[PDB]
């Protein structure tokens, strides 16, 4: 993509229905990868770093 | 001019070399320095020892005496060593305290939080100036409010005015305004903070206003500078209802960046350049003339100033003579700067999904049926009209 | 000249080397001395280093009961809150430490060798704080109407009680000011701060509300003490919609955080007590936010409303602000102003901006008619539609 | 039926917000121009997006209030103005403009329609529980002694006589252009007008010759409405003659 | 950064304009026939006797989740438990979709997801 | 609940996968807690109650500890269940990480998933 002259998609959007499948999936795309799996749900779900990860854009 | 030169070097010179000569022939001759000066380095060097415990200094008292907290889990007001100076401890650097007994030792450290990072964006964009065709006069007033004073601020000080700060960039979204701060950011060499409105309005409770300060504390110190406020619009646009800090929070927030921008602060060499959809979808409190001078309403981009983005574009993209560039231009109506950009992104992508690395009429054609509907769409005006 | 200039490089590397040798000697890094003031003071200092008064350990003392074993102690509970029970270090009497008061304790060895000063816990408070600014007197619009009335109240109690206590007319308090942003509730404020020449805090009370309910209350009560205490002290409250809001809940959020503050606030101005000849002065921005307490007269004596400067007012500070700049002369000032719309004060300067800007822009002496045509044309259209007065006005 | 609460009210801003909103609307548009005649008086819009799936019958921006008035509206605007905001200000001018019609026996006083017009406009901003129209209008006629008018209002209902006007992508820009096309001797025959017209339009038209629509009206004789194809043909010999200048 | 979103109204103006989102993905509400494929997956997981009636019970659930297809699978085998059998038998799919079935029409009726 | 206790080999051999935890969900009262309670009686063991309460201690840093050990007695034993009553004053997606009081159960909560993997 560097090569062809595009700027790479920033935000992903998948959408649809809770239970069709389409969260399993979206994890799973995460398994695949090998990603670290980074949680935020704009709450502290258990994220330590100063204590929250949804001010922690930077 | 030259002649300055000399004299500045002057002060320098003397200093580096004072330094030295002072340091080993004044122990070695009479009782000056002597056991004196051995006595400062061994005294702080034995007491800071293994281990110091890091602390950060709230506050100097006028008595020998200092305010710090300690990274251990306790305050104290410390009594100051023989041989270290109190003042000598800045409030923006925390300090190293002997772990032992409670005394500072010294300053090795003035220590880094994550905090900081978030104000410090460091740019360097894949577009930039003269990667942006058309709307010439759009960038030729954004210059004379930031530009100008930043650089030489002397006159317009000096003229009685506080200096023009600042504009608003506001009109049709997507004509290329986030292009624009980042690309003007270069050419005058101000340092750059990026950092989102919706960022300053989090769970935590009272972290709201004091990060506001931090940014514009930054921004003053790097020296020139432009803070570019992404997406502005937004503490205006909702009230969260997802934040523990609540109602409270959005109000705190609100009036600290206008007391840290001006305010009794009167903080100069910072301009602010704001990025909205429209300042009609902004905050009453946030918006009033007289902290910025200048606003720029956009006009909706034509045809003619499409051609030029694109030819730039298509200089960055793959080459053939299966670009058309024109047909895709002339189709559209008269929008955004962002959709030249978003086919040309579009169209490399469309690309792997076919096995090919060629990017040709036909990835185009697909993509400016996507990127038309996405932006506003020609069908609904097309019966209005 | 030649071997002047190769120095100018070198310097920088020459300075670099020799830093473990500067940092000892001069300061920061390896080794922190200053050698002018820890030098003069270190006979004092070798009193402290020998004694357990490193560390001294903040406290606030409780209650002063004394009790057997070792006689002289004193009850302190830490700021981090825990309690010890404490002995007296020679060097003061048991007089020095007195109960509610804050005092040092040791944490190796905890007793008290001098008592910490009281009332000086807020440190986010102070970051804000610029003693006696000003843009510039000019930008004002000098003297106006609206100057003149804010003086009376706020000037002649500070500068002279003496007058006051002579005709016998009570002391006022409080002076509430208000009106949207960019109204200059904080520019006049300021103007007339520096004229008394009394001490300045001016504050935000954004600052004045950390951490969670209850800690940015503590700042506020002891804030304004201590300001009461210090004879002659005019305390200029910028902005409070931050311990100033409305009050209530309604049990899906709360704005109580908020109005545990606001209520810490106007309790204390007059007090229970008669009253000080130490004058306050709150800025708000919304005169539909304020519970009555704030509103008694003897802690607001008369309201004086800032809003939207007045028909004198429009044209005073195009003038003296147009004084000041190099400006074209052949141009009547007032005909700029009258064209502003329902002009913020924020709003009439900014016209002066514009207009000098071009004039700058150009580097001529003066300014020219263009200039300001351009300028007023811009503002009269566009920047009135958006100005904070529109929607804030009709809510008001 | 009307709000019982005002839409428009005096609230600081040195006018009204109505108003306010309005100008921006028609400010953000398309260009509309009108030029005045000595043979015809002719208006014509730069857009109505035309493309051969359609046809317009009643869809034009220009509509005649008589026999010898006609008005031409640009609400237009950055994502369109109100066909349907116009229609309003249209029907209540035409019944007015058939009954001044009657009573005068020359062709219809302009003069009377366009401060009737602006009154219309006006009036609503008063009235309780609505607002102003966001559109412009080139109020075009002859007179009782057959004097062409081209007349203009804004929003808010303030009127004008021109020579030749033109409103929508700043009103300012494109009417003070308008100014440098005009001559005297491009009014001459009927052709003539009709150019002047044309030219100012192509400026920045998406597809041109066939978005562009323009209408003309005689002396008493009903509105005659060109289709797009037929003025096509004069839009070919102007832009030539325009890439020739320069 | 991946958002899962159940709408196209959680959207904010600046994820929906293109120049930094490329494409937005949309996934259907549950089929009949993609059903079947999830689960013949889950279903090798025990024995199998002879006739295929995997499409039978596959058009009878609505479903309303992947959880709802994987319970079809372990419900069977808590059937054949019960019962002591040795092997997994056709039968206990039939008496499965059916128990699933209804568990799933008492949250239906209930308006609920999956969650209580 | 009760038979993979009792015969492992029959409830892996079936074709279910070997025993993983269950969550049991409602509306206050249903008997998530019943069902559960009435099988732990009959069978006299192979459970271990704990309360949510009990992970929690006064003095920091013994909180996380507590919850390692009791969860592996259970390894040890095994089958065994841990059955907690009422797993919220622990199980908040929100917590406010500036207090030492908040960071206590931040520390539980992050012990518990590492732990459910361990099991």
């Amino acid at each position: 993509f560097e090569a062809l002259g595009i700027a790479q998609p920033k935000g992903v959007l998948l959408y649809g229905p809770p239970g069709t499948g389409k969260t399993l999936l979206a994890r799973a795309v995460a398994h695949h990868t090998d990603c670290t799996f980074i949680r935020v749900s704009g709450s502290e779900l258990v994220q330590k770093f100063i204590g929250e990860g949804a001010r922690m854009v930077r | 001019t030259q002649c300055r030169l000399k004299l500045l070097k002057l002060e320098r010179i003397k200093d580096y070399l004072l330094m030295e000569e002072e340091f080993i022939r004044n122990q070695e001759q009479m009782k000056p320095l002597e056991e004196k000066q051995e006595e400062e380095r061994s005294k702080v060097d034995d007491l800071r020892g293994t281990p110091m415990s890091v602390g950060t200094l709230e506050e100097i008292i006028d008595d020998n005496h200092a305010i710090v907290s300690t990274s251990v889990g306790s305050e104290h007001y410390v009594s100051i060593l023989s041989f270290v100076d109190k003042d000598l401890l800045e409030p923006g650097c925390s300090v190293l305290l002997n772990h032992k007994v409670h005394a500072v030792i010294g300053v090795l450290m003035d220590d880094t939080d994550p905090l900081v990072t978030v104000m410090k964006v460091e740019k360097a964009p894949q577009e930039t100036y003269a990667d942006i065709g058309g709307l010439d006069n759009q960038i030729q007033e954004i210059k004379e409010s930031v530009e100008l004073p930043l650089t030489h601020p002397e006159y317009y000080e000096e003229m009685g005015i506080k200096p023009p700060k600042g504009v608003i960039l506001y009109g049709p979204p997507g004509t290329g305004k986030t292009l624009l701060a980042k690309a003007v950011a270069n050419q005058t060499s101000a340092t750059f903070l990026r950092v989102v409105g919706s960022e300053l309005i989090q769970k935590y409770l009272g972290d709201g206003p004091k990060l506001v300060r931090e940014l514009f504390r930054v921004a003053e110190e790097h020296a020139p500078s432009i803070v570019f406020i992404d997406e502005i619009d937004a503490i205006g646009t909702k009230r969260y209802d997802s934040n523990s800090g609540g109602e409270r929070e959005i109000q705190r927030t609100m009036l600290e960046l206008l007391n840290q921008l001006d305010g009794f602060d009167s903080r100069g060499d910072v301009k602010v350049i704001m990025a909205t959809n429209r300042i009609e979808t902004l905050d009453p409190a946030l918006i009033r003339p007289g902290r910025i001078d200048r606003k720029i309403e956009f006009p909706l981009p034509d045809e003619k100033t499409k051609k030029r983005i694109f030819q730039i574009h298509t200089s960055r993209m793959t080459l053939a003579d299966d670009v058309t560039l024109d047909d895709l231009i002339m189709a559209k109506d008269d929008l955004s700067g962002a959709d030249i950009k978003a086919i040309c992104t579009e169209a490399g992508l469309m690309a792997l999904r076919e096995r090919r690395m060629k990017v040709t009429n036909e990835d185009f054609k697909k993509s400016k049926e996507n990127v038309l509907y996405k932006k506003q769409e020609g069908t609904p005006e097309g019966l209005y009209l | 000249q030649s071997t002047y200039s190769r120095q100018i490089k070198q310097v920088e590397d020459d300075i670099q080397q020799l830093l473990k040798k500067i940092n000892e000697l001069t300061g920061i890094k390896e080794s922190d001395t200053g050698l002018a003031p820890p030098a003069l003071w270190d006979l004092a200092a070798d009193k402290q280093t020998l004694q357990s008064e490193q560390p001294l350990q903040v406290a606030r003392c409780t209650k002063i009961i004394n009790a057997d074993s070792e006689d002289p102690k004193y009850i302190i509970n830490v700021k981090q809150f825990a309690k010890f029970v404490v002995d007296l270090s020679d060097q003061v009497a048991p007089t020095d430490i007195e109960e509610g008061m804050r005092v040092g304790v040791d944490r190796n060895k905890y007793q008290i060798h001098i008592p910490l000063p009281p009332k000086i816990d807020p440190t986010v408070t102070m970051m804000q704080v610029e003693e006696k600014p000003d843009v510039t007197y000019s930008d004002v619009g000098g003297c106006k109407e609206q100057i003149e009335k804010l003086r009376e109240v706020v000037e002649t109690p500070l500068l002279h009680p003496e007058r006051f206590v002579n005709l016998g007319i009570e002391p006022p308090k409080g002076v509430l000011l208000f009106g949207p942003p960019g109204t200059g509730k904080t520019l006049c404020a300021r103007a007339v701060a520096n004229r008394t020449d009394a001490c300045f805090i001016p504050v935000i009370g954004s600052e004045l509300v950390q951490k969670y309910v209850g800690e940015g209350a503590r700042m506020v009560r002891e804030l304004f003490e201590m300001a009461r205490t210090k004879k002659a002290c005019l305390i200029f409250f910028d902005e409070i919609d931050a311990i100033g809001g409305a009050r209530f809940d309604d049990g899906a959020g709360g704005d109580n955080e908020v109005q545990r503050t606001m209520l810490e606030l106007i309790n204390q101005l007059d007090g229970f007590d008669p009253r000080g000849n130490i004058k306050v002065l709150m800025a708000t921005n919304r005169p539909d936010t304020l519970d009555p307490a704030l509103m008694r007269p003897g802690r607001l004596d008369r309201k004086i409303e800032f809003s939207l400067p007045d028909l004198e007012g429009r044209t005073h500070i195009f003038k003296i602000h147009a004084r000041s700049m190099s400006v074209e002369r052949d141009i009547r000032f007032e005909l700029l102003a009258r064209l502003c719309p329902n002009s913020t004060g924020a709003e009439i300067r900014s016209v002066c901006t514009e207009a000098g800007m071009f004039a700058i822009r150009a580097r001529r002496k003066i300014a020219t008619e263009k200039d300001f045509l351009e300028a007023v044309n811009k503002v009269i259209k566009s920047y009135a539609k958006f100005s904070a007065t529109p929607r804030y006005m009709t809510y008001n | 039926m009307s709000y019982d609460r005002a839409i428009t009210v005096f609230s600081p801003d040195g006018h009204l917000f109505q108003v306010e909103y309005a100008q921006e609307a028609v400010k953000k548009g398309s260009t509309a121009v009108g030029v005045r005649g000595r043979d015809i008086v002719v208006l014509g819009v730069e857009k109505k997006s035309v493309a051969k799936l359609q046809d317009e019958r009643t869809v034009r921006k220009i509509c005649a209030l008589d026999d010898n008035v006609c008005m031409a509206f640009a609400v237009v605007a950055s994502v369109s103005g109100l066909t349907a905001d116009a229609r309003i200000v249209i029907n209540r001018a035409r019944v007015e403009c058939q009954s001044h019609r009657l009573t005068v026996g020359d062709p219809v006083t302009v003069e009377y329609i366009t401060r009737y017009i602006a009154s219309l406009k006006q009036r609503y901003t008063q009235s309780n529980g609505r607002r102003p129209f966001g559109i412009s209008a080139l109020i075009v006629g002859f007179d009782f002694d057959g004097t062409p008018r081209l007349y203009q209002t804004d929003p808010s209902g303030t009127y004008h006589a021109w020579k030749a006007n033109a409103i929508g992508r700043g009103a300012k820009s494109v009417r003070e252009f308008l100014e440098k096309n005009y001559t005297d001797d491009a009014i001459e025959t009927d052709d003539l007008t009709i150019k002047l017209v044309i030219k100012a339009l192509l400026e920045v038209v998406q597809s041109g010759g066939k978005n562009i629509e323009l209408a003309v009206m005689r002396r008493d004789q009903p509105l005659k409405i060109l289709s797009p194809e037929e003025i096509e043909k004069y839009v070919a010999e102007i832009e030539k003659e325009k890439e020739e200048n320069e | 950064v991946i958002m899962a979103t159940n709408r196209i109204d959680i959207l904010d103006s600046a994820l929906l304009r293109p120049g930094r989102i490329d494409r937005k993905i949309e996934f259907p509400p549950p089929n009949e026939e993609a059903r079947l494929d999830i689960l013949k997956i889950h279903s090798r997981k025990m024995n199998l006797t002879r006739g295929i009636n995997l499409r039978k019970i596959a058009e009878l659930m609505p479903g309303a989740s992947g959880a709802e297809v994987k319970g079809v699978c372990t419900e069977a085998g808590m059937y054949a438990l019960r019962e002591r059998r040795v092997h997994v038998t056709q039968e206990d799919f039939e008496m499965a979709v059916a128990k699933v079935m209804q568990k799933d029409s008492e949250k239906n009726m209930s308006i609920k997801k999956l969650w209580k | 609940v009760e038979l993979p206790l009792t015969h492992f080999e029959l409830y892996k051999q079936i074709g279910i996968d070997p025993p993983r935890g269950v969550l049991m969900y409602g509306p206050p009262g249903c008997g998530k807690t019943m069902l559960a309670k009435a099988v732990a009686h009959h069978t006299t063991a192979a459970f271990i109650r704990v309360v949510g309460s009990e992970f929690v201690q006064k003095y920091l840093g013994e909180g996380p500890r507590m919850v390692r050990d009791v969860f592996r007695l259970a390894k040890e034993n095994a089958p065994a269940i841990i059955f907690i009553d009422e797993i919220d004053a622990i199980a908040t997606k929100r917590f406010d990480a500036q207090t030492g009081a908040d960071r206590e159960v931040q520390r539980i909560l992050l012990e518990l998933l590492n732990q459910m993997d361990g099991f």
